[PDB]
RNA sequence: ACGAUGUCGACUAGCCGUUGGGAUCGAUCUUAGUGGCGCAGCUAACGCGAUAAGUCGACCGCCUGGGGAGUACGGC
RNA sequence: AGAAUAAGCACCGGCUAACUUCGUGCCAGCAGCCGCGGUAAUACGAAGGGUGCAAGCGUUAAUCGGAAUUACUGGGCGUAAAGCGCGCGUAGGUGGUUCAGCAAGUUGGAUGUGAAAUCCCCGGGCUCAACCUGGGAACUGCAUCCAAAACUACUGAGCUA
RNA sequence: AGUUGGUGGGGUAAAGGCCUACCAAGGCGACGAUCCGUAACUGGUCUGAGAGGAUGAUCAGUCACACUGGAACUGAGACAC
């Protein structure tokens, strides 16, 4: 299947466009503890319905402005 | 066992009325290669008496040590003050690759290769020390064993 | 140290500072000198320590020992200077190379004849 | 480059045989092996361990004649192999050519089988071969040139090596003047007064 | 603030043992069970039982053989701040096999033969000699 | 600004005082403090020793030869 | 055809293998560090005599080692350097016990990739070696699937230490 | 402050603030943005028991430059050794 992402949402200012936050925890390569690291990415999404706070997913497509080439496709769970 | 080492000596000197008074100390190392091994120290007025009484010593209090043909049993680690020592068992080609009065201590002890190495402090009298416990401790298999059956353990 | 005080900020070597900033990783390098002269050592031990200041192509002026017996350096000579530390002199950091451009190396040297320059008696 | 000079000092200074010579009258009665050389002979000169091993080295090296860029490279490459490095350079350095042709009979001393070897003289398989560092392989069937196979010399070897010992690892066809290395010595089958151990200490220092 | 318990559980042990009681008594667990079991069926200890009621407390018996204790040794590897796994051929071998070495797995808690044999890695929980 | 000894939790022989307070039959037990000794263990040694500097776990602060120097410059 | 054409460099008080004499007299000088030299200097400069390397031998510059002396493997903080003057608390780190689920860490396997050379193992070809070269191993990583469920994470329901 | 996003249009072999006119005030940053100094990167090389540390000569892959600063033309391909 297509490869996906999901993270949580955590500005939706922009027109059309929301940004989400995605944890990984990253092993250190001389102490072997896992550090928590994060991603920021800006995803389309068309219909405006995605609010702050929400459980998303995302997947690639082709870049639809700079610095923005994700699009989400549903959305798991919504903040209340 | 009658095989002497002469690990180190060394001159040392007390105080009094008039100026200094100086003696010598002498460590060295008692064993007869096939696992019996001991240590001793002396202090003399000159050399020969120093090192004559620091055999004497070693010749009493002779201990005895398990080992597998020429080598340890497991890798180890022991300490004696500041001074800390590792020793693993090694092939067979492998000299005594270790330095000073571990050298000592493992030829007169019978071991022939045992790749060993010291931490800390390199006095020769505390490392000597560090040897001994880390030998006498040693446990060989099938005492292990004080719990079941042999190969059943291993 | 904790693991995560290693983590947040990990154990840092400090590089070790070279004894002969002149000559940046040069073996030697070429100068003249401005003057030669004779110094005194330190307490212990007493001599004329004969030694040369010396201005290198670098722009570095600098003092160097003069090893040997005797020497014919003068005022304007140019000289090759290596490094070695001089303990009884202080400030002297580098030595001349006899018999490399201007020094002659030493005469009626027969032991070791190569540190000073001496052909063979032949 | 080769060791010349006096071939018995050094035997002098290691204090043991040391075969170097013909080995026709004796080595006491031609040397007094008994004082190193020089003014100082009859000092006890109690040495410490670092002067052990390099005295142990010293006398292998010597006893084979090899140089020691050669000999560290010996004892590299054993190393690099398994079973006992130690030993492992005994066997590679008993597998030298000229050392062959002297075990066979053909030299009195290591010196001369060299000058056999690097003469052009030794076909190994029927091949020439002037070096005196190829390594034999076991089985090998090493001859003398017909040109110089009725020299006197080899004839002075031969009855020389008569009175010897036997090495039995390989065997010589002496009308023929034919030999035939079959193996690799044994430990045990050399001389059991030189502990390899202490170079490999050397070495690892 | 009992940050690891099972850390608390092998210094018990060990205090215990080094003060020449017989006796080790600890608020159980099911990780600690599983630790006690193999630790017994390696032989390391005489038997343990498990009580009941709401609380339950786990005992623990010990050995000695000679004047000496039977546990010389103990030491807890995967301590909650650094988490050790391994895979089966690097799981840590304890003074050349002598020992042992308690691994969980997803076949259980064993030891570093039982899982060298059987092809699977885990955690190592601790060694024993 | 000192116990020249970070905070929290759990285990490990005993004896003798004292402060606030409970239970059992003046004594015994028990609880939170505050002191003097002391077995194991630890330490270079002095010494610590249930108020650990012993045996362990969680997190934090700090050290890397002596002067120059906790000083100069910059910031607050 | 003819032994004919082809040995030098450093060092010798200790670390560090190898020692005696002659000349100097805190001078001339040596030195990597301890240090040596002021009338018997194995430390200076020469001799004999040795010791180590060898078509090379020493010095200089630079890197890692030894250095567990930045200590993940693998150190410390009463008195040697080192516990903030003392609280509260944000981000972060860590988390008592039982049941079930999940499948992110975790573990095992498969697939794609991780260029060739290089390093490593077994061969082969140069008279051997250096050198050249065939096959394997290795590249400890990443991504995609399959399986497991003890531990950590996440979800739900509990219990009282 | 073309700065982050959106809409109509232009432009490119091709997605795209790549460009433009309007619309909203967004975007990045103690998980180190911005600035200062230094530096081609990798397979690899030297060390080390290993974990690591230093480094990027020869050989091979990629990048950039061609007296200095700019610009385009021809062409399948250049902003051209
Ligand atoms: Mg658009
Ligand atoms: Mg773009
Ligand atoms: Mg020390
Ligand atoms: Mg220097
Ligand atoms: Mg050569
Ligand atoms: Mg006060
Ligand atoms: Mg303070
Ligand atoms: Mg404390
Ligand atoms: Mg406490
Ligand atoms: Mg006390
Ligand atoms: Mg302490
Ligand atoms: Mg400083
Ligand atoms: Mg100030
Ligand atoms: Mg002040
Ligand atoms: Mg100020
Ligand atoms: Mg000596
Ligand atoms: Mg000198
Ligand atoms: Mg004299
Ligand atoms: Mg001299
Ligand atoms: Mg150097
Ligand atoms: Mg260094
Ligand atoms: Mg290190
Ligand atoms: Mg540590
Ligand atoms: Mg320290
Ligand atoms: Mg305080
Ligand atoms: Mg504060
Ligand atoms: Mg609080
Ligand atoms: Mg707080
Ligand atoms: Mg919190
Ligand atoms: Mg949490
Ligand atoms: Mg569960
Ligand atoms: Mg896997
Ligand atoms: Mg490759
Ligand atoms: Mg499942
Ligand atoms: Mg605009
Ligand atoms: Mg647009
Ligand atoms: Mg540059
Ligand atoms: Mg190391
Ligand atoms: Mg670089
Ligand atoms: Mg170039
Ligand atoms: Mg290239
Ligand atoms: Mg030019
Ligand atoms: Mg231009
Ligand atoms: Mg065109
Ligand atoms: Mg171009």
């Amino acid at each position: 299947t297509v490869r996906t992402l999901t993270g949580r949402v955590v500005s939706d200012k922009m027109d059309k466009t929301v940004t989400v936050l995605i944890e990984r925890r990253v092993k250190h390569p001389i102490y072997g503890k896992y550090v928590k690291r994060s991603t920021k990415l800006h995803a389309h999404d068309e219909s405006n319905q995605c609010r702050i706070g929400d459980l998303v997913t995302i997947r690639e497509t082709r870049p639809l402005a700079k610095t923005k080439a994700w699009t989400l496709v549903d959305i798991v769970e919504r903040a209340v | 066992g009658y095989i002497e080492k002469l690990v180190q000596v060394n001159r040392v000197a007390k105080t009094v009325k008039g100026g200094r008074i100086f003696a010598f100390t002498a460590l060295t190392v008692v064993g007869d290669g096939k696992g019996r091994v001991g240590f001793g120290r002396g202090k003399a007025r000159e050399v020969p008496a120093a090192i004559q009484k620091a055999m004497e010593a070693a010749r009493r209090n002779m201990i005895q040590v398990d080992l597998n043909g020429t080598t340890l049993q497991y890798p180890t680690k022991s300490a004696h003050g500041a001074s800390k020592v590792y020793m693993q068992p090694a092939s067979e080609g492998t000299g005594i690759i270790a330095g000073g009065a571990m050298r000592a201590v493992l030829e007169v002890a019978g071991v022939q290769n045992v790749l060993a190495k010291c931490y800390g402090s390199t006095n020769p009298v505390n490392v000597v020390y560090a040897t001994f416990k880390g030998l006498k401790n040693m446990q060989a298999p099938e005492a292990v064993a004080a719990k079941r059956g042999k190969s059943v353990e291993e | 140290a904790t693991i995560n005080q290693l983590v947040r900020k990990p154990r840092k070597r400090m590089v070790d500072k070279s004894d002969v900033p002149a000559l940046q990783n040069c073996p030697q390098r070429r100068g003249v000198c401005t003057r030669v002269y004779t110094t005194t050592p330190k307490k212990p031990n007493s001599a004329l320590r004969k030694v040369c200041r010396v201005r290198l192509t670098n722009g570095f002026e600098v003092s160097s020992y003069i090893g040997g017996e005797g020497h014919n350096l003068q005022e304007h000579s140019v000289v090759l200077i290596r490094g070695g530390r001089v303990k009884d002199l202080p400030g002297v950091r580098y030595h001349t190379v006899r018999g490399s451009l201007d020094t002659s190396g030493v005469k009626d040297r027969k032991q070791g004849r190569s540190k000073y320059g001496a052909k063979r008696p032949k | 480059a080769r060791y010349i000079g006096p071939k018995c000092k050094l035997s002098r200074r290691e204090g043991t045989d040391l075969f170097l010579k013909s080995g026709a009258r004796a080595l006491d009665s031609k040397c007094k092996a008994e004082n190193v050389p020089g003014q100082h002979g009859q000092r006890r000169g109690r040495l410490s361990d670092y002067g052990l091993q390099l005295r142990e080295k010293q006398k292998v090296r010597r006893i084979y004649g090899v140089l020691e860029r050669q000999f560290r490279g010996y004892y590299q490459e054993a190393s690099r192999r398994k079973g006992s490095t130690g030993e492992n350079l005994l066997q590679l350095l008993e597998c030298r050519l000229d050392n062959v042709v002297y075990r066979m009979g053909f030299g009195s001393t290591r010196s001369e089988s060299r000058q056999l070897v690097s003469h052009k003289a030794i076909t190994v398989n029927g091949q020439t071969v002037n070096i005196p560092s190829y390594q034999v392989k076991a089985g090998d069937v090493v001859a003398v040139r017909e040109k110089s196979k009725n020299q006197l010399r080899i004839a002075q070897a031969l009855e020389l090596c008569g009175q010897r010992g036997r090495v039995e690892w390989v065997e010589v066809d002496l009308d023929k003047k034919a030999g035939t290395f079959k193996s690799a010595p044994a430990r045990s089958d050399l001389s059991a007064d030189i502990n390899e151990n202490l170079i490999v200490e050397l070495y690892s220092k | 603030s009992m940050q690891d318990p099972l850390a608390d559980m092998l210094t018990r042990i060990r205090n215990a043992q080094m003060a020449e009681k017989t006796v080790v008594s600890m608020p159980s667990s099911k990780l600690k069970a599983a630790v006690a079991k193999v630790l017994k069926d390696e032989g390391y200890i005489a038997d343990f039982q498990i009580s009941s009621e709401v609380k339950p407390q786990l005992s623990i018996e010990l050995k000695y053989f000679e004047g000496k204790p039977v546990i010389e040794e103990v030491k807890r590897i995967s301590r909650p701040g650094l988490r050790q796994y391994k895979s089966v051929e690097q799981l840590p071998k304890v003074r050349g096999g002598l020992g042992v070495s308690i691994v969980s797995t997803n076949k259980g808690v064993m030891t570093d033969r039982a899982a060298r044999a059987a092809g699977v890695g885990g955690e190592v929980l601790c060694t024993v000699f």
